[PDB]
């Protein structure tokens, strides 16, 4: 019937799988297992009619760079994820992920998704970043990159606390349907 | 209220996967 295919990409350990499992099942994964590929599906009512939202979970690992794009055909919307407390992941949105998805799927919309926002005001995390003179990514900085890369929208969330989490998918859904 | 989207409802039929990726799936699925 009606379907939306959403593919989620981004650096290793930015939180793609936690985002998906937390959203689709309201549980938080209890151990980190690197993803190769996983495929989830839920139903969402949109103006009172059911859509199947297919969520494709992909490897952040570079060794899956040649296999990953085999999952891309007929994608309706991408989530390009970076952790707001990992500057390297944010740089790779520009240097790796948006170039990759737009090469394969030039007409397909994507959202820039900042993850792990609960750690933005976490003293231990800030301390850890400050060791290497790093700083978290601010919303203003992310919005600027989203505009420059022609993302539909920048959204952010915490899979752990679920703050912003439903809104991420609401915006992905609307982007797929616009 | 026209762009309101419900909470997700579990256990829908997963969308088709390219057959060659089938073996690379799971266990998280
Ligand atoms: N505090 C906090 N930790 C998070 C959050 N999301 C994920 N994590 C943590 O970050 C780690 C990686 O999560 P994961 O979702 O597995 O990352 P991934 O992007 O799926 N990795 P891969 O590309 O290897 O599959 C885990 O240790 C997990 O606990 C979040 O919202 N908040
Ligand atoms: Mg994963
Ligand atoms: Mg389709």
């Amino acid at each position: 019937m009606q379907t939306i295919k959403c593919v989620v990409v981004g650096d290793v350990a930015v939180g793609k799988t936690c985002l998906l499992i937390s959203y689709t099942t309201n549980k938080f994964p209890s151990e980190y297992v690197p993803t190769v590929f996983d495929n989830y599906a839920v139903t969402v009512m949109i103006g009172g009619e059911p859509y199947t939202l297919g969520l494709f979970d992909t490897a952040g690992q570079e060794d899956y760079d040649r296999l990953r794009p085999l999952s891309y055909p007929q994608t309706d919307v991408f989530l390009v994820c970076f952790s707001v407390v990992s500057p390297s992941s944010f740089e790779n949105v520009k240097e790796k992920w948006v170039p990759e998805i737009t090469h394969h799927c030039p007409k397909t919309p994507f959202l820039l998704v900042g993850t792990q926002i609960d750690l933005r005001d976490d003293p231990s995390t800030i301390e850890k970043l400050a060791k290497n003179k790093q700083k978290p990514i601010t919303p203003e900085t992310a919005e600027k990159l989203a505009r420059d890369l022609k993302a539909v929208k920048y959204v952010e969330c915490s899979a752990l606390t679920q703050k912003g989490l439903k809104n991420v998918f609401d915006e992905a859904i609307l982007a797929a349907l616009e | 209220s026209n762009l309101v989207i419900s909470d997700p409802i579990p256990g829908a039929k997963p969308l088709p996967v390219p057959p060659e990726l089938a073996p690379f799936v799971g266990r998280m699925s």
